């Protein structure tokens, strides 16, 4: 099947190619761009204590969790800088956090192969673990929460799983991507969802028919960063090879790349902001490159980051962008 | 308008000749005058630059830094000003030039002894608000000792009736020599354990080819010593020798703030790297 | 209002126990010193040497890929390697992935700590007549002058385990930048734990030193 | 589409030269340090050479150290595996396994179950 | 194995027979959106401290 599956590929890049066209770059370079951001940083969330290996903001975009390889995630208050909710977890790598919608379950996860949730609105008003999804033979890599009891979770294990809380097990299993995934994001109206892989390919899926619809191959690397755009129909995938490419929904193909000579770095968080013409990656020079997200113009370099910047998230407003580092600190940006 | 700079561990206590005073003093301004202004420059760049105080080490350094600066400056405008006839002044800034020296010498015993906890006794040594609760023992402790001395007798200080120090010698060979002594005593103990300890992993060959010497190393060493204050004993040299190494406690201890902007601020790597940046 | 400053009170109550609690186990934490293994889940052994915490973890259960895990690993103390000492060619797997944790950009300032578990495995295999055609500068290779476990050992059992703790060493020498430290070591070995405790100790000796720039 | 074509292998008797290449588009070949990786039939998958940017570190495993020489094309995009005087132990199916990150100097699990950046392959059956 | 050859081919076939537009309709409304919520963007332009809740 190796000769069939080959023909197939030639097939869909021609399917690409005829719907080539004109390129992004080419169409969006008459209209004026943003230009310089001068992005700077408003709040240091301190006190989490080794590498800040995972981030996710949430819909009051007030509270943030953030998840780091101490043993430790916190509800970061990222309007006052206080902490709320310091769960002690019980692996010490997390890899793993996902602020639930609603606000009510915060997810965890990462070596000790299981995603267990915290319901932070406790009876008792102590946090501990609703159910722990054990289940995936990979370590727990990322996770997004569909709802209060729905929590898609990206594993090391090639496949990514739905879980419900309600019954601690998988709803189903995405058993298409070939290597270890690392990031997911799910879309605005939630009805489904892509996630990026050690592959050249992010592929997406289907949150309620539970397999892959399109896949997405259009990186060099190890694809460590995924979000979509804000209106669901496209997303960005960032890798290892130094460039992070934006792909449409609609489309099949890659749009245009946002590399630029002097990154020599991989990339592991993406994230858009309100608006699309906004792309917000996180780099290994410990910087945050951000984009115009739409003519390769580097909209501006958010540094202070000692260490690597591992995972910067977006207010689902738009109103801050927190970038989590590998320096035990995030930091929130305007 | 003319001071020493080894008034501070003369550990003789017998006036210098007026003949080397000079130069002396013009040894001290061109050391501790260029010092202040470097060390500025150190303590500019690291409290602003937060990316350099990542490690215990170098909030460790601020505070010495801060404890030489203030060291530096209050030697300067002891002698440049004329505190002559002026007592409350003469004990004020004697006062302060005994602080800022105390806690210049013992900023280089928590040099040293956070290299016990860090080289010697390597485990177990966080220490909650580590670099707060060496403030209580930093700035904190030499003003306790500073305070005994001033509820002793509040006439220790100043001149007699010229640079306002110490006048007692018992209070002096306490509260300074012997106040340096438990620290310097402390500081060797530690400043060639340090060398035991890196020489040993420079006489460990992988594969059989060893770095003995390395550029990085050889500014290391010396490095270490003005971080540690070793060329401040070159005050137990004193009295013979004494005529040569009073020229070289004035050479390398007021140069000492220059030479830790140099050796811990102009060629660290990660602290040039952020200034290109400004 | 008074109901906005009741609630930034609360949350600044909480703030400070969380505070509390951190400090805590921030103490507990920096007492931990994480060591990595490699050759459900994670596993822990919490064990104690010198009334010194370890943290160690077997980290057996992911996969074979394991380029984006072992990122995990960078502010770990140290990654105890242990090699099958043996020669598929499971001993060269060995030194890709020594090679690959060495160079790699985040691993370059953690360091290191080889073992050789299976030293005693190795002893039957040598004497009986197998690495001479697996390696070919094993015959070019020379005995250093530190090289005496113990009096009764072989010579030859000595040259092949120096050839191989060497040729880790060939990687730990030869690299570009990077600010980490290798500690070979040579295998019933009830002496693995203090071993640990001194490689670790001189783990975090060069750390210190590293900050003082002294490396 | 980063697809990795291998050429080469087939019944070949052993102590004859073989050329081993892999096609290796969809990614830029300059920026990337490149494999070679074996696996025989109830062995497992086995490390064989690597190759740097520009040709700079090129080391071998034990097995092929002294009798392989290994080859890349930074601009025809293609990377190049002489064999030489062939024992028939060596009668692995190769796989031009790719390190994953370009500019970084390490390469891991180019040797790891089923790895993304792993060709198909192409048996080298000799005896 | 022949299995995972045969679900990755399976996947080729349906994931090829899926409606696929031309790229510069996705892109001009892409770049609608972009408009479309560049006055509720944040962060193009820099919010003063009145409304911005992080100063």
């Amino acid at each position: 099947l190796r000769q069939e599956a080959e023909q197939l590929k030639n097939q869909i890049r021609d399917a690409r190619k005829a719907c080539a066209d004109a390129t992004l770059s080419q169409i969006t370079n008459n209209i004026d761009p943003v230009g310089r951001i001068q992005m700077r940083t408003r709040r240091t969330l301190r006190g989490h204590l080794a590498k800040i290996y995972a981030m996710h903001w949430g819909t009051d975009s007030r509270l943030l969790v953030s998840a780091s390889q101490d043993g430790k995630l916190i509800i970061w208050d990222s309007y006052t800088t206080n902490k709320v909710h310091a769960i002690p977890l019980r692996s010490s790598w997390v890899m793993t956090c996902a602020y639930a919608p609603s606000g009510n379950y915060v997810a965890c996860g990462g070596l000790d192969n299981i995603c267990s949730i915290y319901n932070l609105k406790t009876r008792e008003g102590n946090v501990r673990v609703s159910r722990e999804l054990a289940g995936h033979t990979g370590y727990l890599s990322c996770c997004r929460f569909l709802d209060d009891n729905q929590i898609v979770t990206s594993s090391g294990d090639t496949t990514c799983a739905l879980w419900d809380i309600e019954t601690g097990q998988q709803t189903t299993t995405f058993t298409g991507h070939t290597g270890d995934v690392m990031s997911l994001s799910l879309a605005p109206d939630t009805r489904l969802f892509v996630s990026g892989a050690c592959d050249a390919s992010a592929k997406l899926w289907d949150v309620r028919e539970g397999m892959c619809r399109q896949t997405f191959t259009g990186h060099e690397s190890d694809i460590n960063a995924i979000c979509f755009f804000p209106n669901g129909n496209a997303f960005a995938t960032g890798s290892d090879d130094a460039t992070c490419r934006l792909f449409d929904l609609r489309a099949d193909q890659e749009l245009m790349t946002y590399s630029h000579d002097n990154i020599i770095c991989g990339i592991t968080s993406v994230s858009f902001s309100k608006s699309g013409r906004l792309l917000l990656a996180g780099y290994d020079d410990f910087n945050c490159n951000v984009w115009d997200a739409l003519k390769a113009d580097r909209a501006g370099v958010l540094a202070g980051h000692d260490n690597r910047v591992s995972c910067l998230g977006v207010t689902d407003d738009g109103m801050a962008v927190a970038t989590g580092s590998w320096d035990s600190f995030l930091k929130i940006w305007n | 308008h003319l001071t020493s700079f080894g008034i501070l561990l003369d550990l003789s206590r017998t006036s210098l000749p007026p003949s080397q005073m000079m130069a002396l003093t013009f040894i001290t301004y061109i050391g501790c005058g260029l010092s202040s202004i470097f060390l500025s420059v150190t303590l500019v760049t690291y409290i602003a630059f937060e990316k350099i105080r990542r490690d215990y080490p170098s909030k460790i350094l601020i505070q010495l830094c801060a404890a030489l600066l203030l060291l530096n400056l209050i030697f300067l405008l002891d002698s440049w000003i004329a505190l002559y006839n002026t007592r409350g002044f003469c004990i004020a800034v004697a006062v302060f030039l005994h602080y800022f020296l105390l806690v210049s010498f013992t900023w280089m015993g928590l040099e040293a002894f956070h290299m016990y906890l860090a080289l010697v006794k390597v485990f177990n040594t966080y220490i909650r608000k580590y670099i707060l609760k060496f403030c209580i023992v930093g700035w904190g402790i030499p003003a306790v000792v500073v305070s005994i001395v001033l509820t002793i007798s509040p006439d220790n200080y100043g001149i007699g009736s010229d640079f306002c120090w110490i006048n007692s010698n018992v209070v002096f060979y306490i509260t300074v020599v012997g106040y340096f002594c438990v620290i310097f005593l402390l500081n060797v103990s530690m400043f060639i354990v340090v060398l035991v300890q890196l020489c040993r992993i420079k006489k460990k060959k992988q594969l059989g080819a060893q770095r003995k010497t390395s550029i990085q190393d050889l500014r290391s060493i010396a490095g270490l010593t003005f971080l540690l204050g070793i060329t401040w004993g070159f005050a137990f040299f004193a009295w013979p020798v004494n005529v040569t190494f009073m020229y070289l406690f004035a050479i390398f201890n007021t140069l000492q703030g220059f030479f830790i902007f140099i050796f811990y601020c102009a060629a660290k790597e990660n602290v040039r790297k952020q200034w290109r940046r400004y | 209002t008074e109901d906005q400053r009741n609630e930034e009170k609360a949350q600044r109550e909480a703030n400070k126990k969380i505070e509390k609690q951190l400090q805590k186990d921030k103490q507990v934490y920096r007492a931990t010193h994480r060591l990595l293994l490699l050759g459900s889940g994670i596993f822990e052994t919490k064990f104690q040497v010198d009334k010194v915490n370890f943290h160690m973890f077997d980290v057996g259960a992911q996969r074979d890929e394991r380029r984006k895990w072992i990122q995990c690993f960078n502010d770990v103390t140290a990654i105890i390697f242990v090699v099958a000492s043996s020669s598929t060619n499971r001993l060269q797997a060995a030194l890709k992935l020594f090679d690959s944790i060495w160079n790699n950009k985040w691993l370059r300032d953690t360091s290191v700590i080889l073992f050789l578990n299976k030293q005693d495995l190795l002893a039957e295999k040598v004497l009986a007549g197998k690495i001479e055609d697996y390696f070919p500068e094993f015959a070019r290779y020379t005995t250093p002058e530190d090289a005496t476990p113990e009096p009764g050992e072989d010579p030859r059992v000595t040259r092949a385990k120096y050839f191989i703790r060497d040729e880790f060493l060939r990687i730990s020498t030869a690299s570009g930048d990077g600010r980490h430290y290798c500690y070979p070591h040579f295998t019933v070995d009830t002496e693995n734990i203090r071993r640990v405790f001194n490689d670790c100790r001189d783990i975090i000796q060069r750390m210190h030193l590293r900050q003082y720039e002294l490396l | 589409q980063v697809q990795l074509q291998e050429s080469g292998g087939g019944l070949v008797q052993p102590g004859g030269s073989l050329r081993l290449s892999c096609a290796a588009s969809g990614f830029t070949f300059s920026n990337y340090k490149m494999n070679w990786v074996r696996q025989a039939p109830g062995k497992g998958l086995e490390w064989v050479s690597d190759i740097s940017q520009s040709g700079a570190s090129i080391s071998y495993t034990g097995s092929v150290k002294g009798r392989f020489t290994i080859s890349r094309d930074n601009a025809k995009n293609t990377l190049y595996l002489q064999m030489n005087s062939l024992k028939p132990e060596d009668t692995a199916v190769y796989y031009c396994a790719r390190c994953p990150a370009p500019f970084t100097r390490d390469c891991f699990d180019v040797t790891s179950t089923t790895y993304a950046y792993r060709g198909q392959g192409t048996q080298v059956t000799v005896s | 194995s022949i299995a995972q050859a045969r679900k990755l081919v399976e996947q080729l076939k349906m994931e090829a027979n899926i409606d696929r537009i031309k790229v510069s309709k996705a892109a001009a409304d892409l770049m609608a959106y972009c408009e479309a919520h560049a006055k509720e963007d944040p962060l193009l332009t820099p919010v003063p401290a009145s409304e911005n809740p992080f100063r």
